[PDB]
């Protein structure tokens, strides 16, 4: 499984 | 812009046997960006049912995709991969050669 | 034995002709499990192996809902980084996501990472503590000062460690008879004479896993290592992989040169010659 939402650069 | 040109590779999946089933593919790697035309060739002419795989890339950020179809190898017929590619300034052909 | 869990995610804009191309895609080891492409029909993450099909429908929803995510952010990211490097409208930009987990032989924790690049080239990435930030350019330290103040290194260090590790052990298990094996290289050499007086040696290895291989030549021992060419080690199709080196050699002196094959599958390392 993939982390959640990455933060926006 | 970063520009790398696709290291071009055609295969059959297992050692070929003229009238025996097998796949030929087209790998291509090692390249930047990711926009690239690929097509496998039978004596000259696209074929149609082509695959490839999802695109993925390498540890130094480089693209990979594997083009490939089943085919069956006869001594008459000759196959090959054409590849575009913004490094390349004409498309190139590379034959598969059997006997390597 | 050792083993690793990556998931690679790769957006490309192309201004007037609608919104970033997004693709996703995961692979344990070398065997890729689940796949996104914006552009397909299905707007779903599917499974591209038979031992991840048993996930229930709540695995398939969140990982769709998660990637769908993934995109977005990436869309913006496109943006941002045009205004970062005062870029124009009308040219193609990419940028590339990398993260995952490395366990030993024993599946314990080995190391962590999560690295970003724009158009082919690195721009931000967590180090080897999981805890600071290497920033390529000055662009890539104002996403630093965005992710400090942020504590992004802290969320994604809980993943790495525990989650990441967690869902790598399953599939290790679910996924055993393909993914914990190890095929060894079948292997042999060629000659083909280039003229009357040279002759091509290529050492060939085939149908092997992991992909990880050394091919090497050597000649009276010692290495050729700047007179050999050497192939990026290819898929198959099949789910093993296939490397080869070669030599150009004068001909008559082919016993002086050898060729060395090291796997994780081979008892030991051999060596291949031609008497």
């Amino acid at each position: 499984i993939m982390d959640q939402v990455p933060f926006s650069v | 812009m970063i520009q790398r040109t696709p290291k071009i590779q055609v295969y059959s999946r297992h050692p070929a046997e003229n009238g025996k089933s097998n796949f030929l593919n087209c790998y291509v790697s090692g390249f930047h960006p990711s926009d690239i035309e690929v097509d496998l060739l039978k004596n000259g002419e696209r074929i149609e049912k082509v695959e490839h795989s999802d695109l993925s890339f390498s540890k130094d950020w480089s693209f990979y995709l594997l083009y490939y179809t089943e085919f069956t190898p006869t001594e008459k017929d000759e196959y090959a991969c054409r590849v575009n590619h913004v490094t390349l300034s004409q498309p190139k052909i590379v034959k598969w050669d059997r006997d390597m | 034995g050792s083993h690793s869990m990556r998931y690679f995610f790769t957006s490309v804009s192309r201004p007037g002709r609608g919104e970033p191309r997004f693709i996703a895609v995961g692979y344990v080891d070398d065997t890729q499990f689940v796949r996104f492409d914006s552009d397909a029909a299905s707007q779903r993450m599917e499974p591209r192996a038979p031992w991840i099909e048993q996930e229930g429908p709540e695995y398939w929803d969140g990982e769709t809902r998660k990637v769908k995510a993934h995109s977005q952010t990436h869309r913006v990211d496109l943006g941002t980084l045009r205004g970062y490097y005062n870029q124009s409208e009308a040219g193609s930009h990419t940028v590339q996501r990398m993260y995952g987990c490395d366990v030993g032989s024993d599946w314990r924790f080995l190391r962590g990472y999560h690295q970003y690049a724009y158009d082919g080239k690195d721009y931000i990435a967590l180090k080897e503590d999981l805890r600071s930030w290497t920033a390529a350019d000055m662009a890539a330290q104002t996403t630093k000062h965005k992710w400090e103040a942020a504590h992004v290194a802290e969320q994604l260090r809980a993943y790495l460690e525990g989650t990441c590790v967690e869902w790598l052990r399953r599939y290790l298990e679910n996924g055993k008879e393909t993914l914990q094996r190890t095929d060894a290289p079948k292997t042999h050499m060629t000659h083909h004479a280039v003229s009357d007086h040279e002759a091509t040696l290529r050492c060939w290895a085939l149908s092997f896993y992991p992909a990880e291989i050394t091919l090497t030549w050597q000649r009276d021992g010692e290495d050729q290592t700047q007179d050999t060419e050497l192939v990026e080690t290819r898929p198959a199709g099949d789910g093993t992989f296939q490397k080869w080196a070669a030599v150009v050699v004068p001909s008559g002196q082919e016993q002086r040169y050898t060729c060395h094959v090291q796997h994780e599958g081979l008892p030991k390392p051999l060596t291949l010659r031609w008497e």
